């Protein structure tokens, strides 16, 4: 249902060889800036005529190797053309390029070869229906066919306002413009009504053989210098607001495609999302690329494809379609703020609630304060199940390691029914389908720390019964507790437990007021006790998270 | 009328007639759906000669839509046939087929193909009816899917010109891009069976769209829209048929009625000095009945230092099927500077260089002076035989009579000249500015000359000057003035 479907880049730079899939809006994130940097450039050299009409020089071949071709094959969808407009676009300048047996694809090539005399390799676009036969794209000078399907709009992270003006001034009533250019005029005859003009002349003419010198903008009319005012950061997004309105009117015959890099420069926090929400929630920007360092760029992130450059110099790309189903609209914006930043992190540890941060950020500075320098990430998830983070982050490449309670749910409408709650988000993880609710038999008189205490004994009872599909979920990297994170956090460090709350049960005190009952907590713990934690098998999890 | 025309932007079906309102109204119709429309789609407009796909380009200006300008044969074979053809018919098929028209006449359309397939040429049907490039390139959309797809993607409305002369396979494609491609249509044409039509032309399925069809909208355009009203209604109301289309105006300006009582350059010099109505560095044109009364107003006007040239009508002049095709022959004959590729601009179709070279052998041998009468006939059946057109006997003497003299020459010439003079049948065909005229040319009580008289103030565009010599001129305006209560109609010096 995407016109942009992938795109290879082959011995191009640090790209040996590379296979991306693509959307109509796509992200690129990661560590190697370089690679990052390259991609767009690749797509430039693919589709603006200004950039590729430099050609390829010895440093753009991969390794510095001219003996391997450069290549680079956009893919394109074109089923959708019954109800796509900018399908047709490209159809009606193909023409016959395109054959009726694949008429649902259609390849954008470039391909270089290098000479060694000519110390400078050309650069040949080829399309057509069939990557075998692809036949050269038909230019008569410095133009090609494809320049009239494809305009590419580079958004630099740094631009001057009024430099981009000028160039959108030209295309952008006649007895009020005739009364403004005769009264132009007025001003030369007012302004020579005079001691300069004559002796100025009398010295350039003993010199050389009328020297009025009037002023600017009266001889080109006022529609030389049209600067705005209105009434550097803020600047920079009415720059923006200059190429929406622009683009649309301009470049309304044919497909523009956007190529923003690290937009976030120079720019507020606030403002990112504020671009953020222009390029996913808005319809403003159908076609764009995105290589961005910020978080906050993506908290109003939908319907688009994040890629990802992984750190090691092979230059690795994962690239996976971020979709937000209509299950999660209602918690979307919570959702995407919190897995904004973890998609930057390299091991992601899925925790539930706050209570956990709390306890895992003191125990971690302890252990290993620098876990996120190195990649780390503490992801909290809350009331939703675990697929959607999972999903999105396994498709990037990034470990994620899951850390959750063993819970029961009471349904509503009904006492003495309990969903396993705490199992059914792990089997969901596997593929596996939903358990069976089950119904535990407590009596009346038996309530409060009583009525806990024997629904424990349940989650001992389920855990053990399930021995085995708690086996496949160490191997997934998911750790379910037996119980909760409290009883296993009172097997790593029971006497400490004792000592620092001096309740004779400090899992039952702890679970009273959970978030400051944990500062309390961790407020008193030693530094033995946080390597006892981090060594303590029932938290295998904090050992993944570090990458030992 | 006009305004109601443009603004419709659904299939438009467009009754054109007495010329030139055909083409104006085409080109401010393309050019102001091109200024609605800001999406991809273009359009296409197609001629069958040259020469009119050469006028409309030249008054729209650019084209950075992409918008097609050219003619029918060149458009199936540019857009159609030559992109798809191997798609609809596999590789055995060239793309870079040559089409002659005037050779390789086959009798089967599976004859064709093979002359395509093998002989790599796209040769036309032997009937005349049939036409085999159209039936191509219906066959090659419907087999390619490719095909259907880039039509429907580049063009949004297609303008056709001279609707009566298309065939039926011609009618069959442009009805299968509204039917199954839903393509915006704009026809113009001329329901009238008059007298110039292709070779293969049918009016019955342009008749048959006005009668039947409900998808079409249908406009007529006015004969005199170019004259002014002032002059509309007094041409009008000598015809009882036209006699109800005008509407009477409080003041009348333009039509000059003056008896002629001084010498006829003297009021010629009293209209152009005294009263200023006419001025003398706008064109001005006499009209007369015979060629001796232009003589003598042309001899009276040298002697008072008007210098005049006079058209006279040549025995081309004359409705036949073939007279605009060869006063053409006649234009390439006598002008040096009259290109052979003018000459073929007006000739149906688009003739390849081949083709061109082909035919300016046969007319060569009309270059040659004092070659007589008889190869003179032979050299025209010779070049009318390889358009498949038979010629008219009074056509071959017509063509032959104003080749053997100089005194037709100007008539034919390229050059424009400000005043002239031409008789009512010399210039039936063009339009001049303002025209002076007489009232004792016309019997205007038993409607001898009522078709002359309505030609000749038909002509006259902006001012136009009756000189009222006869009585019974001026009583038929009195008498029927009083029968439709027309207080002005005429204003008198």
């Amino acid at each position: 249902s995407s016109k942009f479907s992938n795109i290879t880049i082959k011995n191009f730079r640090n790209f040996e060889k590379v296979n991306i899939n693509l959307d109509n809006k796509n992200v690129i994130f990661g560590m190697n800036d370089i690679g990052k940097t390259n991609f767009l450039y690749a797509l430039r050299f693919l589709l603006d005529k200004e950039i590729r009409k430099f050609g390829f020089n010895k440093s753009d071949y991969h390794k510095h190797d001219t003996s391997k071709k450069i290549e680079i094959i956009l893919t394109l969808d074109l089923s959708n053309y019954e109800k796509d407009e900018d399908t047709k676009k490209l159809i009606s300048v193909v023409k016959g390029a395109r054959t009726s047996a694949n008429a649902d694809v259609f390849y954008i090539a470039l391909e270089s070869k290098y000479d060694d005399k000519e110390l400078y390799g050309n650069i040949i676009l080829k399309w057509g229906s069939e990557l075998d036969n692809l036949i050269d794209i038909p230019g008569r000078g410095n133009i090609n066919a494809l320049d009239n399907v494809f305009k590419v709009i580079y958004i630099n992270p740094l631009v001057d306002l009024d430099k981009l003006f000028a160039q959108n001034k030209k295309y952008i009533d006649e007895g009020i413009l005739n009364n403004i250019k005769s009264l132009t005029d007025q001003v030369n005859q007012q302004i020579g009504e005079k001691g300069f003009q004559q002796e100025i002349t009398s010295e350039y003419r003993s010199l050389k053989k009328s020297i009025e010198l009037k002023s600017e903008m009266a001889i080109k009319g006022f529609f030389s210098d049209i600067i705005p005012y209105i009434k550097d950061g803020r600047r920079k997004m009415l720059s923006y607001s200059i190429y929406n309105y622009l683009a649309k009117k301009k470049y309304e015959d044919k497909i523009v495609i956007y190529l923003i890099e690290e937009p976030e420069i120079s720019l507020h926090r606030s403002m990112q999302i504020a671009l953020s929400k222009q390029l996913f929630e808005q319809s403003t920007y159908k076609y764009f690329f995105l290589s961005t360092h910020s978080p906050e760029l993506l908290y109003e992130m939908d319907n688009t494809r994040l890629i990802r450059v992984h750190s090691t110099e092979k230059v690795v790309c994962s690239s996976h379609m971020y979709n937000v189903e209509e299950a999660y609209g209602s918690v979307k914006k919570k959702l995407n703020k919190a897995l904004s930043s973890a998609l930057f992190a390299e091991r992601v540890l899925l925790i539930e609630g706050p209570s956990e941060k709390i306890l895992f950020e003191k125990v971690l500075d302890e252990v290993e304060p620098e876990y996120e320098l190195n990649g780390g990430f503490l992801l909290e998830v809350g009331g939703t199940y675990f697929n959607h983070y999972v999903c999105t982050l396994n498709d990037l490449g990034i470990t994620h390691i899951i850390k959750t309670d063993n819970d029961l749910k009471s349904k509503k409408g009904k006492k003495g029914v309990y969903e396993l709650l705490g199992l059914n988000r792990c089997l969901n993880l596997l593929g596996r389908e939903n358990l069976d609710e089950i119904t535990i038999d407590i009596p009346e008189d038996i309530k409060g720390k009583k009525k806990k205490e024997r629904l424990n004994e349940r989650k001992k009872e389920i855990f053990k019964q399930y021995k085995n599909e708690v086996g496949e979920f160490l191997g997934e990297r998911i750790y379910l507790s037996e119980i909760d994170l409290e009883n296993d956090l009172y097997s790593a460090i029971g006497e400490s437990m004792k000592r620092i709350f001096e309740n004779e049960d400090p899992v039952h005190y702890l679970q009273k007021s959970k978030l400051f009952n944990m500062v309390e907590l961790v407020n008193n713990l030693s530094t033995k006790d946080c390597f006892d934690v981090f060594e303590h098998e029932k938290f295998a999890c904090l050992k993944e998270l570090v990458g030992s | 009328s006009r305004e109601q025309i443009i603004k419709d932007g659904g299939n438009i079906l467009v009754t054109a007639g007495a010329g030139s309102g055909k083409t104006t109204i085409l080109v401010s119709k393309i050019e102001a759906d091109l200024k609605e429309n800001k999406t991809h789609y273009s359009i296409a407009a197609v001629t069958f000669t040259n020469k009119a796909a050469k006028e409309i380009e030249g008054r729209l200006g650019y084209s950075s839509r992409g918008n097609f300008i050219g003619t029918n044969d060149g458009f199936v074979e540019s857009e159609i046939i030559r992109p798809f053809i191997k798609d609809a018919f596999g590789n055995d098929y060239p793309d870079n087929f040559t089409a002659e028209y005037f050779d390789n006449q086959f009798a089967s359309y599976d004859k064709g193909l093979q002359v395509l397939k093998y002989q790599n040429i796209l040769g036309t049907y032997s009937n005349p009816k049939k036409n085999f490039k159209f039936q191509l390139a219906l066959d090659i959309l419907k087999k390619s899917l490719v095909a259907r797809q880039y039509i429907f993607s580049k063009y949004f409305k297609i303008f056709i010109d001279e609707y009566q002369d298309s065939d039926k396979d011609m009618h069959n494609l442009f009805m299968y891009l509204k039917d199954q491609l839903k393509i915006k249509l704009f026809i113009v044409g001329d329901p009238k069976q008059s007298i110039y039509i292709w070779r293969g032309a049918e009016p019955e399925n342009f008749n048959g769209l006005i009668e039947n069809s409900t998808d079409f909208n249908k406009y007529h355009l006015t004969s005199n829209f170019r004259c002014c009203q002032d002059i509309q209604n007094y041409s009008n109301l000598f015809n009882e048929e036209t006699r109800s289309l005008i509407k009477e105006k409080n003041e009348v300006q333009n039509v000059i009625s003056i008896a002629d009582d001084m010498p006829i350059s003297d009021i010629l010099l009293k209209l152009t000095e005294e009263k200023q109505v006419l001025n003398i560095e706008a064109e001005l044109v006499i009209l007369v009945r015979r060629r001796n009364q232009a003589i003598e107003i042309m001899k009276e006007l040298n002697e008072e230092g008007f210098n005049f040239i006079f058209i006279p009508q040549t025995p081309l002049d004359r409705a036949t099927p073939n007279a605009t095709l060869l006063k053409e022959v006649i234009k390439y004959v006598k002008n040096d500077r009259y290109s052979i590729y003018d000459l073929a601009a007006e000739i149906v179709g688009n003739l390849s260089s081949r083709e061109i070279k082909e035919i300016q052998k046969i007319i060569n041998e009309l270059l040659v002076p004092n070659i007589n009468q008889v190869l003179i006939n032979q050299v025209l059946i010779n070049l009318f035989a390889k358009l498949e057109i038979t010629l008219d006997t009074r056509e071959i003497t017509a063509f032959t009579e104003v080749m053997m003299t100089n005194e037709f020459d100007i008539a034919f010439d390229t050059n424009e000249y400000l005043h002239k003079i031409f008789t009512v049948h010399s210039a039936k065909g063009l339009e001049f500015n303002q025209v002076i005229i007489t009232a004792s040319d016309y019997n205007v009580h038993y409607n001898r000359d009522t078709n002359e008289h309505y030609v000749a103030t038909t002509r006259a565009k902006d001012k136009l000057i009756v000189i009222m010599d006869n009585k019974k001129y001026s009583d038929y305006i009195e008498t029927l003035m009083k029968e439709l209560k027309i207080k002005n109609i005429i204003k008198s010096i």
